[PDB]
């Protein structure tokens, strides 16, 4: 019933809101939507505001929840920002037990000023193997998240290195030499296969 | 007669699966107590399979005072397997309910997409 | 008793309102040699009272009068899905050939009929033993896919793929496939179309008389693909009878064959007997797609628009054959043929006419070359023409997501050979300048003698202008298009209509771009005007909330409306004006039950007081109390002097 | 008949289109019109006229445009122009649907549609170009 129009959002600075699409398309139920706005590690904050924060709907129908910033500019500007947008779809009601869902979905603050492309981006990734370990290291200010990490003729887990760090991944001692590695664009399609080039 | 060239611009994105349930309002009828192995599935349609599949499913809920992994005797959730599902923790999907000893609960079906 | 899908119950349809419209085109061209300016002003003139819709088409002329050319009135029934135009109009001329008249026309209209129930689709029958579910498979695609109770099913609402190929139906479990081809005049089993037409014939030409005609023409489908369509074109001095039938044999493609038989009193009062054979062959099949058009006429058949001409053209048609054949190169290049022949009688003279070309598109680049050959005897020559057009968009040199307003900017490249006579290079860059795109700038040179061609186009929210300068001869090319829709509650600008409109009203709410639009934005008033809607189909109405003023929130910022033809759907949207603050409210020192109800007192609006007792409110003045229902209570607020500049305002509140 | 030089070089956005409004092969998204204007027709010489739309035909159907191959770029999603009367037209073929001319000035309207040639959309630009033929009578 209830879906989001986008998988991921993306706010560029200084813009005043950002508006998200949240539609249902069944004529015999009553839904409450829910919103907030998580930060990375998942604690709740009032840096942003979503309008509205919860309503009622009924039928077939669709709304548009705006996303309000209250940061006034204090996240840096040389790089993306990360936050989890949370939206509850409460059913409402009139033994029991009942079920709400919960889709999380991640919004990238986008500075206004970037060096690198964010598409050229994806092919900029680096690549460390130690003795049984995979490192990513970004060198692009951009957020890049690796989908179909094979290595040798074996999948990895994914992985969500952050802008100008490393994240680590496990790596199999009998995983093959070529790595390859795919990436999610902002429209939330899977970019087409690129080899892994070592550092 | 030739007329002239003529361009076309558009984006497509993707977005949020749909999601429900077999049984309507988001409700299972658990029944009265008196072990009892109530299942119910959860669809996921609307969307691509590659959206559909890179997605994460968690449970929340109200822990219960003596045991933090039985939903608030308590409601408990398990999976095609069998496997016991904890609560609070990290397309068609079987869930069976099941009345633990140690009555309305709610519980929040969660998912991350990537 | 399943429905096709995207189905429409024939209830949710609106009739529109009671409302007026007008449509000016003013179009002035100064030709400088000269000085001469001619004036093409037209009015299109409308009213909707019920459901039936008036029009009327004007045209007043001025070179340095006025000539009614249209009217008509049209009315939808619903029972029949069809509709009657009461006045002017013309012929579809899908059977006979199209002919302008004035008089009465009741025609079916397909556009009534749900999506999946149109064009050429073969009916799945079969019955299915145990509980099963049928999938269609086509070039690797899953086409339908539903669970079947055990029993006979009958499925009807297959797409209408084109050519495609054939299905196969993958039952779970008899795997059978389906042949799958198409014409024009093919249709689904059951499906029924008629055009029965009475009244005066009217032409261009004003040689031609004006009789009363009547013409009937019925299409009806059968079960394994047969088709069957006749018509009638009885009129005083002529008797037109056209049979036909259309198959699809499948493997070998789709034919359609007809016959018509004609006898008519020419002006000389001669009677002259005649028939037509038309054969229609299409086939699909790396992919060579290759349609085939006859036409063979015997002496003494014509149309009846030869036998209105004054009492007291020569040659006559013998046969007419059109090839078309289309083969893909790759998953790019794309190389078309098409051959057209023309034979008279009495005269060896042909009529001939060649069209060859290759369309490749790269990354970025496109890139075409046509031949042209068309030979005529009256002219005693083969006219050949080549053209080169080559398109590259701006995006390739140009930074991706560049702040640059040139990233929307793209160049085209036309070269011209005779092989005979002069030839022709132009060069051209077009885009869009506005914020909003609302802009086009078309500035092209060439050489052939110089020709600069600029054209300044602009749609804007009241009306489009546009203005073009031509130098070779400096021609000034100027114009004004636009509509005014004149409601219930007052009289809108906006850009020329089309058809079906839907009238925007937000009261209070001014400047506010709607979603998917080239820039049509809100007047002062707050009412708008939409240029199209779709026609008996779920469409769907947004404002933006960027657009949207900083005072104004919307409840519902998104509608869907589902309009009858010609009718003015007016849709509404409440734009609550004031100060947005989100208010944590606490009941005796502690936050208030989830899920209790806010509403406002002072002014009309109603909130949800969600977790730790923080209420959405909009609209707000800067003073006053609200009712909270969970069990009521009242708590007033004060605001500071700038909590309207503030976007959003935070308070702590107290109940009672 | 000249047409008007505004018209030989323009551009249409479709906007943003949700994938799952594409289910199936065969669904169409949101509509978006377009018109062409003739200026100065005269009817002696011929009282009817069809448009001709060439172009890159799809890899998988014949019948829709093409948006082309490359990172970042829309796949199984092609362009479809019907007529006024909602009517499919056949690209890259001559035309079967004819209009009357009248004296002076001459609106076409036209419709461009998003197209589903494959069972699963994905997300991406999907530019595409094209452009029209005048048959007189």
């Amino acid at each position: 019933g209830v879906a989001l129009g986008a998988t991921r959002v993306i706010y560029p600075a200084g813009q005043k809101q950002e508006q998200l699409a949240v539609t249902n398309n069944d004529e015999n139920s009553t839904y409450l939507i829910q919103s907030w706005v998580e930060n990375a590690d998942g604690v709740k904050d009032g840096r942003f505001i979503v309008t509205p924060p919860l309503f009622a709907m009924k039928g077939k129908k669709e709304n548009t929840l705006r996303i309000l910033d209250a940061t006034n500019n204090q996240l840096p500007q040389d790089r993306e920002s990360l936050f989890w947008m949370n939206v509850k779809a409460i059913p409402s009601m009139d033994n029991t037990l009942q079920l709400a869902i919960i889709s999380r979905i991640k919004l990238y603050y986008r500075p206004a000023k970037l060096a690198l492309p964010p598409d050229q981006a994806a092919e900029k990734l680096r690549f460390r193997r130690s003795a049984n370990s995979l490192t990513l290291i970004n060198p692009t200010p951009y957020y890049l998240t690796v989908t179909e990490l094979n290595a040798g003729t074996r999948v990895l887990e994914n992985a969500l290195v952050p802008p100008m760090g490393e994240s680590t991944v496990k790596l199999p001692s009998d995983a093959g030499s070529n790595i390859t590695y795919r990436t999610i664009n902002d429209y939330g399609a899977l970019t087409p296969k690129m080899t892994g080039v070592m550092e | 007669l030739p007329g002239g060239n003529m361009q076309f611009q558009g984006v497509i994105i993707a977005e949020t699966c749909r999601i429900e349930a077999g049984d309507k309002q988001m409700t299972v009828n658990m029944g009265q107590i008196s072990s009892a192995p109530v299942p119910f599935v959860i669809h996921l349609r609307e969307c691509s399979t590659v959206v559909s599949e890179r997605v994460g499913v968690a449970f929340h809920g109200v822990a219960d005072g003596k045991n933090p992994d039985v939903l608030s005797i308590g409601v408990a959730l398990f999976d095609d397997e069998g496997n016991l599902v904890p609560i609070n923790r990290p397309t068609s999907l079987h869930f069976i309910a099941k009345y633990r000893a140690t009555a309305n609960a709610q519980a929040w079906f969660s998912l991350t997409y990537q | 008793s399943n429905r096709a899908r995207g189905y429409i119950p024939p209830e949710l349809w609106d009739p529109g309102i009671n409302a007026g419209l007008l449509n000016y085109n003013f179009s002035g061209n100064s030709v400088q040699n000269g000085n001469s300016h001619y004036a093409y002003l037209n009015l299109q003139s409308g009213l909707n009272i019920g459901a039936w819709r008036l029009r009327d088409n004007t045209t007043w002329s001025y070179n340095s009068k006025w000539q009614h050319i249209n009217t008509w009135l049209e009315r939808d029934i619903i029972p029949l899905r069809s509709r009657l135009t009461l006045g002017d109009g013309y012929t579809q001329g899908d059977i006979f050939d199209g002919i302008n008249f004035r008089g009465a026309q009741l025609a079916s209209d397909d556009n009534m009929l749900p999506d999946s129930q149109r064009g050429f689709a073969p009916v799945i029958h079969g019955i299915a033993r145990g509980t099963a579910q049928v999938t269609i498979k086509q070039n690797g695609y899953d086409i339908y896919n539903s669970t079947v109770p055990p029993g006979p099913f009958t499925i009807n609402d297959i797409y209408a793929a084109g050519n495609s190929g054939d299905l196969q139906v993958t039952i779970k479990t008899q795997i059978f496939t389906v042949p799958y081809s198409s014409v024009p005049l093919l249709q689904r089993e059951g499906h029924t179309r008629y055009s029965i037409t009475a009244g005066e014939y009217r032409s261009g030409n004003a040689q031609q008389e004006k009789p009363r005609f009547f013409q009937s023409t019925l299409l009806h489908g059968l079960p394994a693909g047969w088709t069957i369509y006749g018509g009638t074109q009885l009129a005083d001095r002529y008797r037109a009878f056209n049979f036909g039938i259309g198959k699809n044999m499948g493997a070998l493609g789709a034919l359609s064959v007809d016959m018509t038989q004609a006898n008519s009193t020419l002006p000389d009062d001669s009677q002259h007997d005649g028939q037509s054979v038309r054969f229609l062959y299409n086939k699909s099949l790396g992919t060579n797609i290759q349609l085939v058009g006859y036409r063979y006429s015997t002496s003494g058949y014509f149309n009846f628009a030869d036998t209105t001409y004054s009492r007291m053209l020569a040659y006559n048609k013998r046969g007419k054959l059109q090839l078309t054949v289309t083969q893909q190169l790759g998953r790019t290049s794309t190389l078309y043929l098409s051959g057209s022949h023309q034979t008279y009688w009495g005269t060896s003279n042909v009529d001939e006419q060649f069209q060859a070309g290759l369309n490749t598109a790269f990354e970025d680049i496109n890139w075409t070359l046509s031949y042209s050959l068309t030979k005529n005897a009256w002219q005693k020559g083969r006219d050949q023409m080549l053209a080169l057009n080559v398109n590259i968009p701006f995006s390739h040199w140009l930074r991706s997501d560049s702040k640059s307003q040139w990233r929307h900017a793209s160049a085209s490249y036309s070269m011209s050979h005779d092989l005979n006579g002069r030839m022709t290079n132009l060069a051209g860059v077009y885009g869009t300048l506005l914020e909003d795109n609302n802009l086009s700038y078309s500035v092209q040179t060439g050489y052939a003698g110089s020709t600069g061609y600029a054209t300044l186009n602009y749609r804007g929210g009241y009306g489009n202008a546009n203005i073009g300068y031509s130098h070779s001869i400096k021609q000034l090319y100027y114009g004004v298009s636009g509509g005014v829709l004149a409601h219930a509650n007052g009289v809108t600008l906006g850009q020329p209509l089309n058809d079906t409109v839907v009238l925007v009203k937000a009261p209070g709410a001014k400047d506010a771009k709607v979603e998917n639009q080239t820039g049509v934005r809100t007047d002062w008033r707050g009412y708008a005007v939409l240029p199209y809607a779709t026609e008996y189909r779920e469409n769907r109405v947004a404002l933006d909330t960027n657009t949207l003023a900083d005072n104004v929130d919307l409840d519902n910022a998104v509608a869907n409306v589902v309009p009858t033809r010609g009718a003015i759907v007016r849709a509404e949207f409440k734009a609550r004006v004031g100060i947005k603050l989100l208010m944590t409210l606490t009941h005796n020192n502690k936050p208030l039950p989830f899920g209790a109800m806010v509403t406002s007192e002072s002014s009309q609006s109603s909130g949800i007081v969600a977790d730790n007792g923080q209420v959405y409110l909009s609209g707000m003045p800067l003073a006053g109390k609200v009712q909270v229902k969970w069990a009521h209570c009242v708590a007033n607020y004060q605001l500071p002097p700038e909590s309207q500049q503030q976007l959003l305002t935070q308070l702590s509140a107290e109940c009672r």
